[PDB]
Formats: C-alpha cells, sequence, structure tokens
C-alpha cells in the first residue's frame, strides 16, 4: 500500500492522547483549585464588609 | 422562598430596620433566621454576611446581646477587624456590652491613624459620622453637634449627603427654617433624581411661608408649587408630593391650581386605591377631610 499525499484520513498510528488528557486534566485542576482563591478574595476584599 | 430575600435585601440597602418599631423589629428578627438558614441557595457570600451584620445590629438593638457575641465571633473570621464595618461594630459592640464609653479613644487615635489613607476615604467618613455619634451620646445633648459636623464636614467632605441632611434636619426641627434650604439642595445637588429631598424642599417652604408675610407667603408658595412639580415629575404613586400639591393648591384655590386641585385629587385617589398598603388611611383622610 502507498499513500502518495501522506496518509490523512486515518489520523495517524503515533498519535499522542496521554499528553493532551494530561493537558486537559491540568486545565481542569487549576481552575477548580485557583477558583476559590479568586472568589472568595476578591468578592469579599473589594466590598471591604 | 426567595422573596423573602427580596424583601431582606430591600430593607438592606434601604436600612429600614433602623426605622422600626419594637414589634416589627422583632418580627424581623425572628423572621430572618428561618429563612438564613432554610433557604441557603442562590444566595452570594457577599449577601450571606451582609445579613449576617444585619442581624447582629438587630440583636443589639434588640434586649439580648450574647448572640450578638455568638455573631460577631462568627463574622470575624473574614477580613478581622480592619474592615470599617467590623470596626464601627466592635466600637458599638464594646459601648453597649458594658455601658462604658471606652471605645471612642481606642477610635479616636485610629481616625488620626486614618489620615494617610491605609483606607479608603469612605471608612475614616463612616468612622467620623460614628464617632460623632458616640459624643452626641457622651456629652448628653446639645446644639454643638450641629457645630462638630459642620468642622468634620466642611474642610474634609462635603459630597457626603447624610451629613447635609442631618443638619437640614436639626435646622428644622426647632431651628432655622432657611438654612435648611440650602442643606436640601446641595443634597438634591450631589442626588440629581432624589424624588423625596423635593419633598422635603418643598414642605419647609410651606412651613416657612406660614409665619411670613402675604408677598413673601406668595412667593414662598410658588417656589413650592414649583419644587413639589418635580416630586410629580420623579414618581406617580408618591404620596407626599401629591398631597403637598393638593394642599397648597388648596390653599390658593385659583383657576389652574382648580385644575391642579382635580388632577391631584384624581391621583391621591388613584394611590389610595387598595393596591397600596397603609398609605391610602393617610391619603384619604387628607382628601375627605377637607
Amino acid at each position: 500500500r502507498i499513500t502518495p499525499s501522506g496518509q490523512f484520513d486515518l489520523m495517524s498510528p503515533t498519535f499522542e492522547k496521554g499528553k493532551l488528557l494530561i493537558t486537559i486534566f491540568v486545565l481542569l485542576v487549576i481552575t477548580y483549585f485557583i477558583r476559590p482563591s479568586v472568589s472568595n478574595k476578591k468578592l469579599k476584599s473589594q466590598w471591604l464588609i | 422562598k426567595d422573596l423573602v430575600r427580596e424583601k431582606l435585601l430591600t430593607i438592606m440597602n434601604t436600612k429600614a430596620y433602623t426605622q422600626f418599631n419594637p414589634e416589627q423589629l422583632l418580627q424581623l428578627e425572628n423572621e430572618m433566621k428561618i429563612y438564613m438558614k432554610s433557604g441557603d441557595s442562590a444566595l452570594t457570600e457577599g449577601n450571606y454576611f451582609f445579613l449576617m451584620e444585619m442581624l447582629f445590629y438587630v440583636l443589639v438593638y434588640r434586649n439580648q446581646d450574647v448572640d450578638a457575641q455568638v455573631v460577631y465571633n462568627t463574622l470575624r473570621d473574614r477580613l478581622g477587624e480592619n474592615s470599617y464595618k467590623m470596626v464601627i461594630m466592635k466600637a458599638t459592640l464594646l459601648q453597649i456590652n458594658g455601658n462604658d464609653k471606652g471605645a471612642i479613644e481606642y477610635l479616636e487615635n485610629l481616625l488620626n491613624d486614618d489620615l494617610e489613607y491605609e483606607t479608603d476615604f469612605v471608612t475614616y467618613v463612616s468612622i467620623a459620622k460614628k464617632l460623632i455619634a458616640i459624643k452626641t451620646t457622651s456629652k448628653n445633648l446639645s446644639q454643638e453637634s450641629v457645630l462638630k459636623e459642620v468642622v468634620a464636614l466642611t474642610d474634609k467632605f462635603p459630597l457626603d449627603a447624610e451629613l447635609w441632611w442631618y443638619a437640614s434636619e436639626i435646622y428644622f426641627e426647632m431651628g432655622q427654617f432657611e438654612k435648611a434650604c440650602y442643606c436640601l439642595e446641595q443634597v438634591l445637588c450631589i442626588t440629581p433624581f432624589n424624588y423625596a429631598c423635593f419633598g422635603r424642599l418643598s414642605e419647609t417652604l410651606y412651613y416657612e411661608a406660614l409665619r411670613s408675610k402675604k408677598q413673601t407667603k406668595t412667593e414662598l408658595l410658588e417656589k413650592a408649587l414649583k419644587n413639589a412639580l418635580r416630586s410629580v415629575e420623579l414618581s406617580e404613586l408618591y404620596l407626599k408630593g401629591w398631597a403637598l400639591v393638593n394642599i397648597i393648591s388648596r390653599e390658593l384655590g385659583r383657576n389652574k391650581q382648580n385644575d391642579l386641585i382635580k388632577l391631584s385629587a384624581s391621583k391621591l385617589k388613584e394611590i389610595s386605591a387598595k393596591s397600596n398598603n397603609k398609605d391610602k388611611i393617610t391619603a384619604e383622610l387628607i382628601l375627605n377631610k377637607i
């Protein structure tokens, strides 16, 4: 079998799924951890209650 | 039921609990906690703690205040005791817990430590207002409180409407009726669309007219009409503006004043329609009495 223009229909046998899931999980946890800090600090300090 | 939340937040931003009778204040205190602990959804943290400090003040007003110490302990956790609300709250706590005046001095130098703008200007504006509230009770009563406000007012903070409004109230209570016009005019200047500063600025002119000469009476009642027409123009169901327009036009009774009398009578019968509650009893009496 030959592919003159490269193989663009089938994606790859060497796709890096784990790195993509690691990126998604890092973004998810960093959002979930930074949300309480910004919420409490800025909302309770800006109104000076 | 979030309608209770609407009522509580309206009382909050209006601070209407200050003007409550002890029976309705007790009712407020009783009905606060049930929603406070039951309807905990859709309510933000800032509103949570604002309701907590409203409950603190309600308890301090009320007879028992051990729950005041408990609530202050619960609310101390966030932003400690350096926020202006917390400073005022603990000053009141130390004033009422033992009926000792000492808090003032631990507040006094604090004001003298705020000159360097370590906090916002509203912070020590509020602290100045509270310490004047302390000192008017320290020396039980005098006209000098007005002088204190003026010396605190003129150099430091003209913009604050509340101070000029209290000056105008003190002038109207037993003082001159003329300076109150200037104070209310300033309060009108800061807050352009205040629709209750026009009712007061017309009532004060009406009171000034009742002891004046006939030409000055005519001028003052003309100005009262020209100032009450803006309370008409800024609100439809405003009771006091319509009542005042009707009363002064009835006192004059001219032909176009009679047109205004017909229109104001129709509008006061609209207000006294039973959609409004407990403002019908003060409109219908003025309508049917004379």
